[PDB]
């Protein structure tokens, strides 16, 4: 297991392999960190979170 | 559903349900944005003129949204309940709120190999609890395992085609059921929910040998990408 393939290449989201390499992302409403990998709500209800 | 649990508050809050003229729940659907929510094809023949609830979890104590575009795929045919899936647009946008949110849309390449690779999924809705049953009047979840492509044909009467997937246990009594239709199925990933299925048909309830049939919302993101620009 290497890349996407090794723990969603340490994405929290979307994994995808570019020249070899982890390229991250995330859905609508959520901004890709600054390290590359994390995803953070751009608001108070971003999709896929439970409301509790 | 039968088997499975009561949602909590707040675990669900992309459930949408779709009430006739008579303010009674047929079929579910799930919120994808503020102006739109998914369910499936064959529910728009189950009722002429209908809207749809948000943040309910008990149709028995006290948001309703009147659907302005009705996007049904045009390949759906109940001959064969292949591309069991539609788009509405809604006439005034969704508040969320405490159990009214959106679920997340996956990529394409990654769900099928993230997401559905995963052991499990969950599906969701306010459909009977029991094959001969009234609707609940709690929505319910219940965690339904992937079930292998080759284990799925094997099974079944009717052919499932590319669009489909099935989901749930061999003779473990818990499954999808009528008023169930339409409805989320979705993914757990690091804590966020993905939307992975729509829940399509099954040979009954629960039954032994049998599993529940899914729309396959892989099949389908481009589709839905577009239904939701127009
Ligand atoms: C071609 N084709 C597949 C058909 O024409 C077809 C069309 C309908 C059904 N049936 C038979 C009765 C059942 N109604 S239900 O109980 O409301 C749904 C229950 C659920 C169980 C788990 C799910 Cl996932 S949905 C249903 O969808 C069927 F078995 C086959």
């Amino acid at each position: 297991r290497k890349l996407c393939s090794l723990d969603n290449g340490d994405c929290d989201q979307f994994c995808h392999e570019e020249q070899n390499s982890v390229v991250c992302s995330c859905a609508r409403g959520y901004t890709l960190a600054d390290n590359g990998k994390a995803c953070i709500p751009t608001g108070p209800y971003p999709c896929g979170k439970q409301t509790l | 559903i039968v088997g499975g649990q009561e949602c909590k508050d707040g675990e669900c809050p992309w459930q949408a349900l779709l009430i006739n003229e008579e303010n009674e729940g047929f079929c579910g659907g799930t919120i994808l944005s503020e102006f739109y929510i998914l369910t499936a094809a064959h529910c728009l023949y189950q009722a002429k003129r209908f809207k749809v609830r948000v943040g309910d979890r008990n149709t028995e104590q006290e948001a309703v949204h009147e659907v302005e575009v009705v996007i049904k795929h045009n390949r759906f045919t109940k001959e064969t309940y292949d591309f069991d899936i539609a788009v509405l647009r809604l006439k005034t946008p969704i508040t969320f709120r405490m159990n009214v949110a959106p679920a997340c849309l996956p990529e394409r390449d990654w769900a099928e190999s993230t997401l559905m690779t995963q052991k499990t999924g969950i599906v969701s809705g306010f459909g009977r609890t029991h094959e001969k049953g009234r609707q609940s009047t709690r929505l319910k979840m219940l965690e339904v395992p992937y079930v292998d492509r080759n284990s799925c044909k094997l099974s079944s009467s009717f052919i499932i085609t590319q669009n489909m997937f099935c989901a749930g246990y061999d003779t473990k009594q818990e499954d999808a059921c009528q008023g169930d239709s339409g409805g989320p199925h979705v993914t757990r990933f690091k804590d966020t929910y993905f939307v992975t299925g729509i829940v399509s048909w099954g040979e009954g309830c629960a039954r032994k040998g049998k599993y529940g049939i899914y729309t396959k919302v892989t099949a389908f993101l481009k589709w839905i990408d577009r239904s939701m620009k127009t």
